[PDB]
DNA sequence: AAGCTCAAGTACTTAAGCCTGGTCA
DNA sequence: AAGTACTTGAGCTT
RNA sequence: GACCAGGC
């Protein structure tokens, strides 16, 4: 689960060459659907993303 | 308006205005038995139409100068039973029930909205599915585990 | 309706359909009145003055409510007459 | 406006008395003032007689504690004011005919 | 002595009953014994009016 | 609880660096950024780790059974 | 992200032929002595609604 | 039955009584020496340099609009001064009701907000 | 999710038309000139009495729902999708609320525009004994804002006395969810078992 | 935008502190429970446990020994009375033979799974001849669990560094009991505000009798000893309005004007002048207090005196208290008046009560008259918070007084056996006491 | 229909209330009964099959 | 009974209440809202109360709320008129704030209720008992702090920040508008971004979480102990989350995460976890 | 005097399906 | 608490 | 079996 209230179950262990990877290569951990959203009506979770990266760099 | 009472000399303070206010309210000058109010509804989907509050229909029936009485339908189960017949309150049934789900814009196909109506009537009055009437079943084990 | 086979309803109502002719503002005509009236409509106030005691009854101007809730002096002082006493 | 101060008695002179409204008595009526130095402040005991009432009262002590009373005497002819202090008293009238009037211990 | 109905001894603090059912021409309180004459007084009037609470209308319900 | 040894997503060995990190931040008396960023720590990924990590492993020792008072 | 309770270790469960009930023989309740699952009012008239009766029986 | 530490009032000192003179009933605040004032208004009032107000309670005391409603009975010294009989002036024995009561209390003051300081951008 | 420069110049615009509105709902019940201004003690005295009845407050709030309601279709069909910054197909959030997959319009409205009145069993935010909304709000205030009309949206933040208030609407929402099912839940257990 | 912290961090795991907490905002959102517990003894006047063990006051029970004067006579009197309560901090003797005991620290009581408690003690005062010759005594009540960093607690006062000394969390908070291992602690709950008189609606006050309405004043009062009663008055709708309390699972009903009557001596030109007031104008005002004094006469009619009144109230209320049969009903009716009827003013209350309860009938007429709202019981206004550690204390004031009882219980079942009994010997007592169940803490 | 056994304690219940109450015996084991041959478990979703 | 009330801003919290059947009853109080348990001395409030102007309770009848009434804990102390009870309740409030004057705490309250037209029956009271609830503001004629009651608060005007306050109006102003949460309202981050029920729900989640339950785990015989094995502290963070120390407790884990429709077995409510991460030791538990 | 509809008043019952555990008498 | 169905009493009519 | 929890 987040902070948000977003609670969900892993469906499948993906093989680490499957995930996409991006143009720096990293591969994410976690992958989330975004149709949960906009019935949520959760915005502090994409926020709270923006404030995350610029946090770690 | 004004005038006297008199009681006698030897009494008590016993309370009067509120003996006046209780006796006002019940003061029923004018009233065509069980009718309420009158309101006037829109004329909604090309049909005009009055609404009153309470049910009497031997009182709507002189009003024919005014209002038609061949039209006159009720949001009641029974005192269209006891007018009407039980005809004319299985034909009501299914549209208070209709008129229940078409205002949540949900859908439910007749043909079960009449078999529940025409479940209740076959006794030839209004029965509901609760404990009181089916009491008149033939079989036990079904009655038996239900209360 | 399903549930209960009550014979009084919390809130009943009936329908009643109207002639083509009879106008929108004889809609307002016909029925207004035959409704439930309570002589405590049309009173204003009480006065109780005590061994007896006296009763005045200060209304609202006839002709207000004459046009209004439809009621004439005659009926107003036959009602009052009997069965209020 | 203005109001010039003639004189201000600090002695016992005069007292008043909290009965009921429309209060009086007979004619004959006297009362005896009673007074203690508790601390710097002044408890007063009232204690009156007639033939079939007796009357009592005493000083609140509570707001004896933040309040002072002073009866005052006035001349509308001069611009000038006699002051007394005085003590309020609570005070109640009792009936001597029906002060002692007493069922038994208990009704068993 | 008298408030609204209410007729209070001087002396003690009783309530005095009916002066009408006490036959003497003197009301006589049951504690301190004083004597009052009969009749200073007819009952008096008891001016009464009460509140807006209760009934509708036409105008209360507009003004 | 202790310093991971590998970084999730990215799978460099960062388990090294939390040692100099603290030297690096005590001694020069830098601050987070230019100190995570001399070790070679380059993508957002392996700098969280280092970063955010709590040692709680340090709360733990300080209960120790094997040892008089 | 944070992680929850409700690992599903803690909640499956198959059969009930283990031990049974002593006064009407039936499955006992379960989970941790390995008992059963209930059939139930509603899920009686899923099993009727369809007309499927051997498979309610 | 005198309680303890009470002594009789022995010698009650003298009290003038009688447009015409009136009688006035004052509250003071406790800790008010009385026995230096000089000024009194017919508002607002300073006693020792600190400010006070002045209330006519009369309407709390008694009614204005009605004889005989006074809650007070005045009590002056009898004929020999060592106690007190109801003070009257009506050749009629009717006691004597207060022409005015007066409660001297004090005021307080508030400052002002700095909306300068307070309210920020 | 985000406005273009022009568009969130327009919702300003569109917005700032209902600061004044609440007092022109105060003036249709209480029967006065529409000019009343919004402190003048007599209306403050109609503002009063009106409100210990709880059927007189329940016609005021239907009053003023027509309104504040009003605005915000004023609001919505001028600028969204026509507002957005990303337009349809290259905007998600829009193609998952026209393709009907999951979401629909008042969920993306609720983010790009505004939130618009709260509705507690049809009325506006009920009333303290004293009149205030809310400790924060005068007594007995005409305004709009404090019926819980929320002018802010979940992208940009709501004020406090908005969240507080949007709070009150969820709980009903979680309590009301409670309560339906338990009841259609014995009904369905009574028609089964004679039409079994 | 505040910061990690790092080093400072880990300056803090290393060394913890040594003088007070680093985190003063997580030790004071516990106050709560901890205010609660140590206000039992602490406190300038003793805390609730000194102040309500008093309230009990005496238990008396009597021999019957004729002294050989039909006699009136009736023995030698006994009287049993606590005096004060104290609580001794955990403490544990190895095994027997009273060696010099050793503390008990939480990390033991949670491992060992038995509850964390410390000693209760009692001193216990028997008494003859109401104060001729005297006993006293101390005794034993076995052990009473104890909240964690209170006083009573070994753990109050402890730097974090000491903190981990004794093998605890370097934070912890405490502030809960330890029940056979298991971490049980009291949550609060929300009754009526204390010394306040609601003005109250509720259906139920309707079915209650014939003509009841469903107006009602509604006062819960507590005392210095934190216990509470309930006291209620309803309004009939032919005018009379009756008091109404709740004692030992029962409900009782009595006329106010006798209360009133019965508290000061006064007369009813009085009462008249305490509700109404200047207000005589008002018609709704004088009718209705003159049928409320018009009932009081000739429904009982000998009263002339406050004391005739007083016996009154004896009669029918000396059996339910229990009280001895010496008192005369005159005294009885003097016990009801301390121990019902608007118990927060004290026993000397009796002319504030009388102007309390004048108050609330005239704040009951406003409210049938419409002119006040009736408060609104659900909402917050009116609620406050009943914390643990007051509950905690109320529940002992209650089981010392089970206990006096079943002492008196205990002799008066060796009387009626026929033993022979002697009320001057305290090997009598040290006798008696065993035979009874005593353990509290239990 | 039996008087008071120490006014607590509640009842023993009695052959009556073994088919006379909520769920009583007809309703508990024969309108439902727990079952051989059944399991239970979290779902998760599969696109595939 | 289940409604939230807008007469509990400050004191109890809106949005943290598990929902269930439980919802609506339990509560939490504001993180700042304290609980007295001492009994404040009374005194010498009688005496100032008599030096304002009350005229004596114990003498001069008089009743009626047609004029104030003035009480202490269930004593009458005495009977003045409304707007001097105005300039009681207004002088005595800030006498206690100064605190020039002995013997008048600032825990002490002062609830006067004007008359109005059918309200709650006027009088002035002053509560100094036990168990009573009491919130932090900041009173605006001076600067300073000052202590709140959940009965004087619905008289008087509490501006939330210093950019509302208006002239002449507000008497008191919060200190910081986050003072109306609970302490696990103020651990999500961004909440007003949030639609209500989703805070709700998180304030219930972060209850249920696999957390590191103690450091004493060693010595500790509690029956069923869950713990995480590699706790980090957020990046975004609240500074509250400094002030109760929850460092001592990391409660979770930091993810790099995407948000995309691309596997196709996170739709709805499943999500996705690299296999890469969890063999690292992501998530790992005892 | 007597019958029988009249009326208010006195007893009696049900209130969604699951699964998990937790301590205890 | 909400609600129904069942049941006892005194007025009123032949 | 009775009380608090917890899940949809
Ligand atoms: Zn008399
Ligand atoms: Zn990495």
């Amino acid at each position: 689960s987040s902070r948000h209230g977003q609670k969900g179950v892993c469906s499948r262990k993906w093989p680490t060459i499957d995930m996409p990877f991006s143009e720096t290569g990293i591969q994410p951990d976690i992958i989330i659907n975004p149709h949960a959203f906009p019935s949520r009506m959760t915005i502090g979770m994409f926020v709270e993303s923006l404030a995350g990266k610029a946090g770690a760099l | 308006c004004e005038f006297k009472l008199e009681l006698a000399a030897d009494t008590e303070k016993l309370l009067m205005v509120n003996i006046v206010e209780e006796i006002c309210r019940k003061s029923i000058i004018r009233q065509i038995p069980h009718i309420d109010r009158c309101v006037h509804p829109e004329p909604e989907n090309g049909k005009r139409v009055l609404v009153t509050e309470g049910v009497n229909f031997q009182a709507m029936w002189d009003q024919e100068a005014f209002i038609d009485v061949d039209g006159i339908t009720s949001n009641d189960v029974a005192a269209v039973l006891k007018t009407y017949g039980v005809e004319a309150a299985r034909n009501t049934i299914v549209n208070e029930i209709n008129n229940v789900f078409s205002r949540y814009a949900i859908s439910v196909s007749f043909r079960h909205l009449d078999l529940i109506a025409d479940m209740m009537t076959r006794q030839g009055t209004y029965l509901a599915f609760n404990r009181q009437g089916m009491e008149t079943s033939t079989s036990s084990f079904m009655k038996m585990s239900y209360e | 309706i399903v549930m209960t086979a009550s014979a009084a309803i919390k809130t009943p109502q009936m329908t009643l359909p109207i002639w083509n002719d009879v106008s929108d503002e004889q809609a307002d005509t016909f029925c207004k009145s035959i409704s439930k009236v309570l002589l405590s409509e049309v009173i204003d106030k009480v006065i109780v003055t005590e061994r007896s005691y006296v009763i005045h009854m200060r209304f609202f101007d006839n002709n207000e409510y004459s046009e209004e809730y439809d009621v004439s002096k005659e009926e107003l002082q036959n009602v009052i007459s009997n069965q209020f006493i | 406006s203005e109001i010039e101060i003639e004189s201000v008695q600090d002695q016992p002179s005069v007292a008043v008395g909290s009965f009921f409204k429309g209060f009086r008595a007979p004619s004959d009526t006297t009362f005896d003032l009673y007074k203690k130095k508790k601390s710097e402040k002044d408890e007063f005991v009232l204690h009156g007689e007639n033939e079939r009432l007796e009357y009592e009262g005493y000083t609140d002590s509570s707001s004896q504690a933040s309040n002072q009373y002073v009866v005052g005497l006035f001349n509308p002819e001069k611009k000038s004011i006699q002051l007394y202090k005085a003590p309020v008293l609570v005070s109640k009238v009792v009936s001597k005919s029906s002060k002692n009037l007493r069922g038994p211990k208990i009704k068993s | 002595s008298v408030v609204g109905s209410l007729i209070f001894c001087l002396d003690c603090g009783d309530l005095l009953e009916n002066p009408n059912a006490v036959l003497g021409s003197n009301v006589e309180c049951s504690q301190c014994k004083a004597i009052y004459p009969k009749s200073q007084f007819s009952n008096l009037k008891v001016v009464t009016t009460t509140a807006d609470d209760a009934f509708p209308s036409s105008l209360r319900a507009k003004k | 609880m202790i310093v991971p040894v590998r970084c999730f997503s990215c799978g460099k060995v960062v388990g090294d660096k939390w040692e100099s990190y603290l030297n690096l931040l005590q001694e020069d008396e830098l601050d987070e950024g230019t100190a995570l960023s001399r070790l070679g720590l380059k993508r957002y990924c392996c700098r969280r780790m280092i970063l955010t990590h709590v040692d709680l492993i340090e709360k733990f020792l300080r209960y120790n059974p094997l040892e008089k008072r | 992200y944070q992680r929850l309770r409700h690992m599903v270790n803690d909640k499956f469960q198959v059969r009930s032929t283990g031990p049974v009930n002593s006064l009407t023989m039936q499955p006992v309740k379960g989970r941790k002595r390995h008992g059963g699952i209930r059939v139930g009012e509603m899920e009686r008239d899923a099993l009727i609604g369809h007309g499927t009766s051997f498979l309610l029986q | 039955s005198i309680p303890d530490g009470f002594k009789k009032c022995k010698h009650l000192k003298n009290f003038p009584l009688n447009k015409q003179q009136q009688v006035w009933l004052i509250k003071f605040p406790s800790n008010v020496d009385i026995s230096k004032l000089k000024s009194l208004p017919v508002t607002t009032m300073t006693i020792d340099k600190h400010d006070y107000k002045i209330m006519d309670d009369t309407d709390i005391e008694s009614s204005l609009t009605q004889d005989n409603l006074s809650n007070m009975t005045l009590l002056v010294p009898s004929e020999s001064k060592e106690s007190l009989k109801i003070a009257s002036t009506a050749k009629d024995n009717a006691p004597l009701q207060f022409d005015k009561v007066f409660s001297v209390s004090e005021t307080a003051k508030i400052p002002a907000i700095d909306y300068s300081k307070v309210r920020v951008p | 999710l985000r406005l273009t420069a022009e568009g969130n110049k327009w919702r300003t615009d569109i917005l700032k038309t209902s600061v004044d509105t609440g007092r022109e709902a105060a003036a249709e019940v209480t029967n006065l000139d529409k000019d009343t201004p919004a402190d003048d003690p007599e209306l403050l005295k109609r503002l009063q009495e009106i409100l210990r009845d709880n059927n007189k407050s329940g016609i005021l709030d239907a009053v003023t729902s027509s309104k504040v309601n009003a605005i915000t279709s004023q609001v919505v069909s001028k600028c969204v999708p026509d507002g957005t910054m990303k337009k349809f197909p290259c905007n998600s959030m829009q193609a998952m609320a026209l393709s009907g997959a999951k979401g629909s319009n008042v969920n993306v409205s609720q983010i790009m525009c505004l939130l618009g009145q709260q509705a507690l069993e049809g009325r506006r935010v009920p009333v303290m004994v004293s009149g205030k909304t809310l400790p924060s709000f005068k007594p007995y205030e005409t305004d709009a804002m404090a019926g819980g009309y929320v002018k802010g949206r979940f992208y940009s933040g709501i004020k406090p006395q908005e969240y507080y208030f949007h709070c009150m609407a969820g709980r009903e929402g979680l309590i009301d969810t409670a309560v339906k099912t338990s009841r259609s839940g014995y009904l369905q257990r009574c028609l089964t078992k004679q039409l079994e | 935008t505040a910061d990690f912290r790092t080093l400072e961090r880990e300056s803090r795991f290393i060394n913890p502190p040594k003088d007070k907490s680093a985190f003063p905002l997580l030790q004071e959102a516990v106050q709560p429970h901890i205010g609660s517990f140590n206000a039992l003894t602490e406190g300038p006047d003793g805390g609730l446990l000194n102040l309500g063990v008093k309230d009990i006051g005496e238990k008396v029970i009597f021999d019957g020994k004729p002294l050989n004067s039909n006699s009136g006579y009736l023995g030698n009197k006994l009287s049993v009375s606590v005096e004060q309560v104290s609580i001794a901090k955990p403490m544990s003797n190895d095994g027997v033979s009273s060696a010099v005991e050793r503390k008990v620290y939480p990390s033991e009581s949670r491992q060992r799974l038995t509850s964390y408690r410390g000693k209760l003690l009692l001193k216990l005062k028997w008494s003859v001849n109401n104060g001729e010759e005297n006993l006293f005594e101390v005794r034993d009540c076995g052990g009473l669990p104890v909240m964690l960093q209170s006083n009573r607690c070994h753990l109050n006062k402890m730097s974090p560094y000491e903190l981990v000394q004794h093998k605890e969390e370097s934070d912890e908070i405490g502030g809960y009991f330890i029940v056979n291992g298991i971490e049980k602690l009291i949550r609060m709950l929300i009754v009526q505000r204390r010394n306040h008189p609601m003005a109250i609606i509720r259906p139920s006050f309707a079915n209650r009798g014939a003509s009841y309405s469903h107006y009602g004043i509604q006062i819960r009062s507590v005392r210095p000893d934190q216990t509470s009663q309930t006291n209620v008055l309803h309004y009939l709708n032919d005018g009379q309005v009756t008091f109404r309390f709740s004692w030992r699972k029962n409900e009782y009903l009595v006329p106010v004007v006798m209360i009133l009557k019965a508290l000061c001596h006064t007369s009813d030109r009085e009462i008249f002048d305490g509700i109404i007031g200047n207000d005589v104008k008002d018609s709704f005002l004088t009718d209705r207090l003159e049928l409320l004094l018009r009932g009081f006469k000739k429904r009982y009619p000998h009263l002339q005196n406050r004391t005739q009144v007083l016996q009154y109230l004896g009669d029918k209320f000396r059996v339910v208290f229990q009280a001895s049969p010496d008192q005369s009903d005159l005294e009885v009716g003097q016990e009801v008046l301390d121990r019902i009827v608007l118990v927060h003013l004290g026993k000397d209350g009796s002319q504030d009560k009388f102007r309390m309860l004048l108050f609330m009938i005239r704040k009951l007429y406003s409210l049938v008259a419409g002119e006040c709202s009736p408060d609104n019981p659900d909402a917050t206004q009116h609620q406050e918070v009943l914390l643990g550690g007051f509950l905690y204390g109320m529940i002992l004031k209650e089981k010392i007084d089970e206990y006096l009882q079943n002492i008196i219980a205990q002799v008066r079942m060796d009387i009626n056996r026929g033993m022979a009994i002697n009320f001057k010997d305290k090997r009598y007592m040290s006798r008696v006491l065993m035979r009874v169940n005593e353990n509290i803490g239990s | 229909k039996a008087q008071g056994r120490t006014s607590g304690k509640v009842p023993i219940p009695g052959v009556k209330q073994a088919l006379e109450k909520k769920e009583g015996l007809f309703r508990k084991h024969m309108m439902g009964k727990r079952v051989n041959y059944a399991a239970r478990s979290v779902i998760s979703p599969d696109p595939n099959i | 009974v289940r409604k939230l009330l807008p007469e509990s801003w400050g004191f109890l919290c809106p949005v943290h209440t598990p929902d269930g059947s439980p919802c609506g009853l339990l509560n939490h109080f504001a993180h700042k809202c304290r609980i007295s348990t001492q009994q404040s001395d009374v005194s010498r409030i009688p005496s100032i109360l008599y030096s304002l102007g009350v005229a004596p309770a114990s003498h001069t009848f008089a009743a009626g709320p047609s004029l104030c009434c003035v009480q202490i804990d269930g004593k009458i102390i005495g009977w003045v008129s409304h707007e001097q009870g105005k300039i009681i309740a207004d002088t005595l409030r800030y006498w206690k704030v100064e605190g020039k004057t002995p013997g008048l705490p600032i825990d002490l309250e002062i609830g006067y209720v004007p008359p109005s037209t059918r309200g709650q029956y006027p009088g002035l009271y002053l509560f100094g008992g036990h168990s009573r609830m009491l919130r932090p503001v900041r009173y605006l004629p001076l600067d300073k702090e000052d202590i709140v009651g959940p009965f004087e608060q619905v008289y008087m005007n509490i501006a939330v920040t210093p950019q509302e306050i208006q002239n002449n109006v507000h008497t008191h102003v919060e200190f910081t508008p986050t003072n109306i949460l609970s302490i696990l309202a103020n651990l999500t981050p961004f909440s007003d971004f949030n639609q209500s029920p989703r805070n709700m729900y998180q304030c219930q989640m972060g209850k249920q979480t696999m957390g590191t339950p103690g450091v004493a785990l060693c010595h500790r015989s509690d029956n069923k102990l869950y713990r995480l094995q590699t706790g980090q502290t957020p990046i975004v963070k609240a500074n509250l989350y400094d002030d109760y120390g929850m460092d001592n407790f990391p409660n979770g884990f930091n993810a790099v995460v995407a948000v995309i429709s691309y596997t196709g077995y996170d739709m709805d409510d499943a999500m996705i976890i690299n296999k890469s991460a969890d063999e690292r030791g992501f998530g790992y538990g005892t």
